[PDB]
């Protein structure tokens, strides 16, 4: 009703100049915010002997009180590639470890997963044995030493290796034929696949694991959970900040 | 023939965003089309193109009753962090980021019944003192006259008026660039009905939207809840 | 002579007000004119008088002052004239400058007062646009300012970008009585923005 | 999004990412 | 008056013959005095544990008797890009760190401050916990170690983050609606940003800020305050230097 | 493929004024539009469009009084680091470099009354065994005959000699690039006034700006406060 | 001023520093 | 088959590998 | 006399040596 | 004979090796 200004009649409303540009919603775009380096899980390192199991890539049904957590959640299906950047922190003194290598072994999604130690490495009376699935060969192992490491870490990139064209963060079915309350929201191979860490440090100190993802693509926009909570009525929430009245 | 290379001092570090990517270990893998509706490739679009129900006392909505006038039925300090911004779209979005520019646009769904009628004045109060608390006092400001029974939605505007070309998204004690006034909405005429006893008190839906010329930009890592 | 402090002014609108700007004609912001004070022989160089623009001398400023106190914010440049009546026998010479972001103040802010600059103050003080005021050549002063600002507006209630800085150089000497500083200040190009709720 | 040296294609597009069919 | 030499009368000047250039005025360009490493500032590494706050980028209201100090002074606004070198000097003994890694955090104009160590990695019994907004993310994050370390340093560019088109250095009025003593030459966001410095180290060391700001540009000259005395009438100051008579 | 590298060994150094930029971690941001007036971008332009008042025995000018003749009103050495160059804009700017070249250009400005009246005699004295006592000895230098009542103003250039391209910024005991000799100023004649007893004396304000051909060169940093 | 390298760019303008509007 | 730098031929061909003739 | 490297110019001319008037 | 590098020039000739007259 006669829109524009000044006149103040019933539906009029006033004038009012749209501001010019600026930034150009470079920020918002969603694959910018995906392609940084996001510390997503802390995992342990498991002895070189044993009968160790393998950790899934799985950045998704995420709860954690951190930006990467919601953001995955704020689409229905998602696809991107991936690096990864894996770093090693002691939890006891560092002069513990004399040499310290670790085996990466990444495993793109639907590969075998049994391993029992079988490789040995003989010197001199003693030896080494290390996992079937952590030597090198079809899919990538990486070896770093920890000891004198300027960086405890490596790094690579890795791509999206899923069967399904893309991956559902949201699953209104179940992912077997027998209907179990477990496979609900499930699924299989909706992920980027399982790394195997393995050392003779194992005790001696842990991980972090970064993930970043390069190509990013998000379908169907969800609803996006609050942070924080609802502050009084008629009030605004005021949080420590840079800016700040000193 | 070897290189004369200098290692810079922050040598061996981190640095988590790096404009570059690390070195691939599993090449050649051709993924499968992926049709699927629905791709969206930036967060400004969804919210500008999409809107979300405030949170005014819990509730989506304000209610106007045969008894009104004065006093504002809904008031709200115009920054991001404001209570019934709450649970919206734009607002939650809004945490990823430092800085905000542009407009907000609010509308007005009256759900009373068709037999029922009133009117309402809504104002945008730039920062002041302290906030009008009758509506013959915000009439002097920017306002506009929405009589349901004309148009049962309503869209008003609140602009973006500032010495800083973009606004705090995380408030605080209020600073210059923290607030940006109040909206509120009054009631004209208190509702009328075609029967009391029936009809005593119609539900406003105020729902809001990223304006035109609405931008977010810094992204922010989340500090601690509260 | 006319001297434009740092550049000439614009009518141009805030680039970050996406609401409805009222341009001010010059027959509502009009001019006033008042005296800024008496130099008498006893004050010494480095004296100096300080007028914000105008944040003291808002309140009679008649129909501008009106509509400024009515609406958030305001752009607009100034121009001022600052005279002085002295005889052909008086000896003397100030320095009358335009400083954007003037402070020193001691939070007497936004108030006209006087204060002692400090030498290298004053010495440099002609680093600003400005003019001499030399009581054996001239008696007037003519400075016109553009708006100027951190953002492409303000609230003339927290922030003067502009200042008048009237500054003893050469002591008064001469005939025994005092000499009156006096002062011309027109807005120009004022824009205003966001009206203010009713005084109840 | 988010790559922005002359030396982001040191490895090959085939080799660096997947590729869409 | 008559102008040009050698008659001697009232107003006439004698001849002056202007030099030719040589270095051509580049040494006292704004940006490229501008444009180089500045140990301004040096400060404390806070332990991975607690709510520590951040340091706020800001070199405008200078005392120091140092060259960025005076000349960040000389203009009314500025406006430059950043660059940042962190180095770390122990002020213990060198063998008491073992692996040091110390996590630097940078954030935007306007960024939300609040931390408290919450995530934590674990290994062999013993943690190690950092905190909410140390961990790589959204703003970026740097992690260095200092043992065997060469330079015990990091380094990056970051940009203009504030949102004023430009940072006042000095400001007449105030930053907040509540005009209180303190809010006065201030401004909200007249700055860089602020930086977190998280280490197991924290005692042992310090670190060394150094400033490079690219792209500066000034705005408004103002005086420049004389860094030294003033010598007796008709004398000149005499300083140490290169040149001095032997 | 890996390639063959030597390292320099000056590796892994710091090197504080490098030619290069380090590694940027936040990219793409646009930056609002910096309207505002009077950007500078060479402190030289402002040094030489700009004039500062001198310090003559902590004022910023000289006097002539009815009793004068013979003796300098005003000296001083030709070096940056004079006092009566003190807290001027040329001598404070310079501290930050090592060397200057160039002419100085000072203007001196009557600020007697109307009715006062006096003529100047200044003069440029070369580096010499020690300084003229009187206008007599002087005037058989470089000199300018200021009669005020002509021009309330005058305007001096003291040159640049010397058989060194450049000379110091920082003086101490006279070398061959240290000082340029003196710049005095004498009364040719007293100051007349139309009475004695309203006006006796009267002051000449002593003004410096960088001269065209002026110019400094090698950025230093602070040393000890003196 | 100051940035004399022949790889100052080794990184895209818009990368390595801000962009006026 | 799995070399994608494009300093996989850093050195010349018949270095770097055998020539089949 | 005595750089023989390619990359001897890897500062520009006025950054690596001094500048005749 | 035995030099497959492209970076076998990084010096020049003149300075890398002797030069027959």
């Amino acid at each position: 009703v006669t829109n524009v200004g000044e006149d103040g009649e019933p539906g009029e409303t006033e004038p009012r100049h749209a501001l010019s540009p600026v930034d150009m919603h470079v920020h918002t775009d969603v694959s910018f915010l995906l392609d940084r380096f996001f510390d997503v899980e802390t995992l342990e390192l498991s002895n070189l002997t044993g009968s160790p199991a393998t950790h899934v890539l799985d950045p998704f049904g995420s709860t954690a009180q951190l930006a990467w957590a919601r953001l995955l959640n704020t689409c229905t299906y998602f696809f991107s590639d991936l690096e990864l950047s894996i770093q090693f922190k002691f939890t006891t003194t560092p002069s513990s470890v004399g040499e310290g290598f670790v085996w990466v072994k990444w495993f793109p999604v639907g590969a075998p997963t049994k391993t029992t130690d079988a490789w040995q490495l003989e010197g001199g009376g003693n030896s080494v044995r290390i996992q079937q699935l952590a030597v090198a060969g079809m899919s990538p192992t990486v070896v770093f030493k920890i000891a004198g490491s300027r960086s405890q870490a490596c790094g690579f990139s890795v791509p999206y290796t899923s069967m399904w064209r893309v991956v559902p963060v949201f699953y209104n079915g179940w992912g077997a034929p027998t209907k179990e309350k477990a496979t609900y929201n499930w699924l299989p191979g909706a992920h980027f696949g399982s790394i195997l860490l393995t050392s003779d440090a194992h005790d001696k100190g842990g991980c972090y694991l970064r993930y970043r993802f390069p190509r990013a693509n998000m379908y169907c926009p969800r609803p996006i959970p609050p942070a924080f909570t609802r502050p009084a009525d008629k009030t605004r929430h005021k949080f420590p900040t840079n800016i700040n009245k000193q | 023939a070897p290189i004369r290379v200098v290692s810079v001092p922050e040598s061996d570090s981190f640095m988590s965003s790096v404009p570059d990517n690390s070195t691939p270990l599993y090449p050649k893998v051709v993924v499968p089309p992926r049709q699927v509706p629905g791709r969206f490739t930036n967060f400004i679009d969804v919210a500008k193109q999409t809107y979300s129900f405030c949170s005014i006392s819990g509730k989506p909505y304000f209610e106007v009753t045969n008894t009104s006038g004065d006093e504002p039925l809904f008031q709200m300090d115009v920054s991001l962090s404001a209570a019934e911004l709450h649970g919206t779209y734009v607002a939650s979005l809004s945490s990823f980021f430092a800085q905000y520019r542009g407009s907000l646009n609010f509308n007005f769904i009256f759900t009373g019944a068709a037999a029922t009628k009133a009117k309402f004045l809504v104002a945008f109060v730039p920062p002041h003192s302290a906030a009008p608390k009758t509506r013959d006092e915000a009439m002097a400001c920017i306002h506009a006259v929405w009589d349901v029974g004309l148009n049962s939605a309503f869209s008003f505007n609140v602009p973006y008026s500032s010495p800083a070309d973009f606004m705090a998204v995380y408030s605080a004690e209020a600073t210059v660039v923290n607030v940006s006034g109040w909206l509120q909405v009054y009631a004209l005429t208190a509702l009328t009905s075609t029967d009391i006893a029936v009809n005593s008190k119609g539900r406003v839906l105020v729902a809001v939207s990223a304006g035109p010329d609405f931008s977010l930009r810094h992204p922010v890592d989340l500090p601690d809840k509260q | 002579g006319t001297t434009y402090c740092y550049s000439k002014p614009d009518g141009r609108p805030p680039s970050t007000v996406s609401d409805p700007v009222t341009r001010l004609g010059p027959t509502l912001s009009r001019h006033y004119t008042f005296k800024v004070g008496e130099w008498p022989h006893s004050q010494s160089h480095g004296h100096a008088w300080i007028c914000p623009l105008p944040s003291d001398k808002l309140k009679k400023m008649g129909s501008f002052h009106e509509v400024v106190k009515a609406h958030h914010l305001v752009k607009n440049g100034w121009d001022v004239v600052v005279q002085v009546n002295a005889s052909f026998a008086h000896s003397g010479a100030l320095c009358v400058a335009a400083v954007p972001e003037y402070e020193h103040t001691h939070e007497k802010a936004l108030k006209w007062s006087e204060l002692e600059e400090p030498a290298y103050t004053y010495q440099q003080l002609s680093v600003f646009p400005h003019q001499l005021l030399n009581l054996r050549t001239n008696s007037s002063v003519h400075l016109v300012m553009p708006y100027i600002g951190p953002g492409p507006t303000t609230n003339l209630t927290l922030h003067n970008p502009w200042t008048i800085v009237i500054l003893i150089l050469s002591e008064l000497t001469g005939p025994g009585q005092t000499v009156p500083v006096t002062m011309s200040v027109a807005p120009i190009d004022a824009m205003v923005n966001g009206p203010l709720p009713n005084p109840e | 999004g988010n790559s922005g040296s002359i030396v982001q294609n040191f490895y090959m597009q085939q080799y660096q990412n997947s590729i869409d069919a």
